[PDB]
RNA sequence: GGCUGCCUGGGUCCGCCUUGAGUGCCCGGGUGAGAAGCAUGAUCCCGGGUAAUUAUGGCGGACCCACA
RNA sequence: AUAAUUUGACUCAA
């Protein structure tokens, strides 16, 4: 598995807004740090460098992953 | 003040202006808003043209003053757009409104019509 | 606070002593009224409601012109400064259709967040960006990389923010805006906009609204005054200004006017800067437009040398019985 | 139409006085056009009362 | 060889490589008000409107082959 | 005719 960063907030939308370095591609796993399913990846956007990801939550609760870190499942 | 004003208007004369579509709401009948005041002008129904001073932008209304002069119609300008409206009885801003029928108003659009007179030549 | 097109090139001299002669050729000032028509653009003011598309058809029919272009697609709702091709200098929009843009945009935010933290995430959106073509477009759906130069802000309001900037061609504001509303948490969407800046196209005494062009050129046409008309359509030389230029003798006009390709030979100014591969616009010494091609040498190489070919000669706009044969 | 503009610096803004200068703003979207532009006629002849023709 | 006229590769300009009807939207004409947005047009009917360019293959035509 | 491009288009039929 590979790292992204700490989650910035839930979007009203249906977001959860991740801040990391990497590119990656449509429709990936997300999991946390004890390799348990969180979401899938739907909108990829922002700069070069530092691009921010949107998730769509496939859970119950993703109003507890505030301030959290989100990886993607290898 | 904007290039569509010809001509200065004392400002009790506009007081009287709005004091005839006031009561003509009541007695007579109106028209009420720029596309309105236009047809009502061109079909030659209209009896007195009452345009707002602070319209924007200037293209909007600007056809009126030579088109009143066209069909020897005497207009008059007035000074807020939003204080016109309300006089014509509605939430908002009309920018122009032309009266029909004066109702009671007769002698007040008669008197208005003849003090334009003198402002234009 | 610039762009691309904004970046002014040098005149250099490998030919000092090669002159004009005034007799032959006909330069934007000592243009026929009707020469300005065919060889014009339009710097417009285009008000809000229809398409780019639409506003075409309307100039096409009230000036009863037979084929007209625009530079790129601006939107409804969308206002500002747009590019209008028209006759002979139809074909120019190619130059105007990958060149820097610059809008002025309003964006409501949903929620609140104070002040100096969005200017913080204003900076931050300076760069390269990955952005997907929304359902309304007019091209490919696929994940293209755009530029953005600069996002200065001008004024805020609590939920709305007021901000000029300037992209690369093709770069979406909604996309952007959305994006940025994002990255600031609440999301945003787009209620109003305005283009400020195409290329070498600016808000000027040049830009004119549709109200006026048309009035213009019924005072022409039924009262008959040509200056007014005149200024209310640009040479099309305006749209060049952001691209390399190549000054040509009066002997290598006629050649290539009949689809020759421009040799070193020719050559008596170039500006600096040039590549193998960039569109270069090929001029004559009284600034008039001839035709535009790229290059196949560097400023260097048509700079040093006394053979070989310098231009590859794509498209040709001026007529051939302007310069007389001189191979 | 919320957009406005300064016809005397260039400034865009929101509110009705030049929060810089001083002057009066008016809005920035230009007048809506028809194809068909029903009075042309008599807005040609007020400008040419102000243009001097 | 130089030149004209028929001949034809490359380059360049102009044409052509579907047109109906329907959705969204726009604009005109007619009509003229209680979400509040909106008289700088709510609603309802009728009419009309929806551009270009590049690269390559095919086709009808117009010039010319030019290191200036 | 095919594929792209421009911040604005999508569904159908001989
Ligand atoms: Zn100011």
């Amino acid at each position: 598995m590979k790292r992204l960063g700490k989650v910035l907030h839930y979007a009203k939308q249906g977001f959860l807004i991740v801040r990391t370095n990497w590119v990656p591609s449509l429709n990936d796993r997300v999991v946390d740090k004890r390799l348990q399913f969180v979401g899938i990846v739907k909108d990829v956007f922002g700069p070069v460098k530092m691009p921010y990801v949107a998730i769509k939550p496939k859970v119950s609760n993703p109003e507890i992953y505030v301030g959290e870190v989100l990886y993607v499942d290898e | 003040k904007p290039s569509y004003v010809k001509f200065e208007v004392p400002k009790e004369l506009a007081e009287k202006a709005l004091q005839a579509v006031e009561i003509a709401r009541d007695t007579g009948k109106i028209r009420k808003g720029t596309n309105e005041t236009t047809k009502a002008v061109e079909r030659g129904q209209a009896k007195l043209v009452i345009i707002a001073e602070d319209v924007d932008p200037e293209e909007i209304v600007a056809h009126l003053p030579p088109l009143c002069e066209e069909k020897e119609i005497p207009y008059i300008y007035v000074p807020s757009k939003k204080e016109l409206g309300a006089a014509a009885g509605i939430e908002v801003a009309a920018a122009s409104v032309a009266i029909i029928e004066p109702g009671k108003a007769r002698d007040l659009v008669e008197e208005i019509a003849m003090k334009v007179k003198e402002l234009m030549k | 606070r610039i762009l691309p097109a904004d970046i002014k090139r040098e005149v250099l001299i490998k030919d000092e002593n090669a002159e004009t002669n005034p007799d032959w050729g006909f330069p934007p000032e000592k243009r026929p009224i009707e020469m300005h028509i065919q060889f014009g653009v339009i710097n417009l003011d285009k008000p809000p409601g229809p398409t780019s598309h639409e506003v075409v058809a309307w100039i096409k029919k009230i000036l009863n012109l037979e084929k007209a272009g625009h530079g790129g697609t601006l939107d409804p709702k969308v206002s500002g400064v747009l590019p209008v091709a028209l006759e002979k200098a139809t074909r120019v929009v190619q130059a105007l259709l990958p060149a820097g843009k610059e809008y002025v945009a309003l964006m409501h935010l949903h929620g609140d967040v104070p002040e100096d933290k969005i200017i913080q995430v204003m900076k931050e959106f300076e760069g390269e960006i990955i952005q997907r073509p929304p359902l309304r477009s007019a091209v490919k759906r696929r994940l293209r990389t755009r530029k953005v130069y600069y996002i200065e802000v001008l004024e805020i309001e609590g939920r709305d923010v007021l901000f000029r900037v300037g992209v690369e061609a093709g770069t979406y504001i909604r996309s952007l805006i959305h994006h940025i509303g994002l990255a600031l948490g609440v999301g945003a969407h787009m209620s109003e906009l305005r283009r400020t800046r195409s290329g070498p196209f600016k808000e000027d005494e040049t830009l004119i609204t549709l109200h006026d062009l048309v009035d213009y050129y019924y005072f022409w046409k039924e009262d008959g005054i040509e200056e007014y008309f005149r200024k209310a359509i640009q040479p099309m030389e305006k749209a060049v200004e952001h691209l390399p230029k190549v000054w040509i003798k009066d002997s290598a006009v006629a050649a290539v006017t009949h689809g020759a390709d421009l040799a070193v030979p020719g050559i008596a100014k170039l500006h600096a800067g040039i590549k193998r591969g960039d569109l270069v616009a090929i001029m004559t010494l009284k600034d008039e437009l001839v035709a535009l091609g790229k290059a196949m040498m560097t400023s260097q190489e048509m700079l040093e040398k006394t053979k070989g070919i310098a231009v590859d000669v794509e498209k040709v706009f001026m007529p051939r019985d302007w310069y007389p044969k001189l191979w | 139409f919320r957009i406005r503009k300064c016809p005397k610096c260039g400034r865009y803004t929101l509110k009705e006085v030049c929060p810089v200068c001083g002057e009066k703003t008016k809005v920035a979207h230009p007048p809506r056009f028809s194809p068909e532009d029903p009075y042309g006629e008599y807005r040609r002849r007020w400008k040419r009362e102000v243009l001097g023709i």
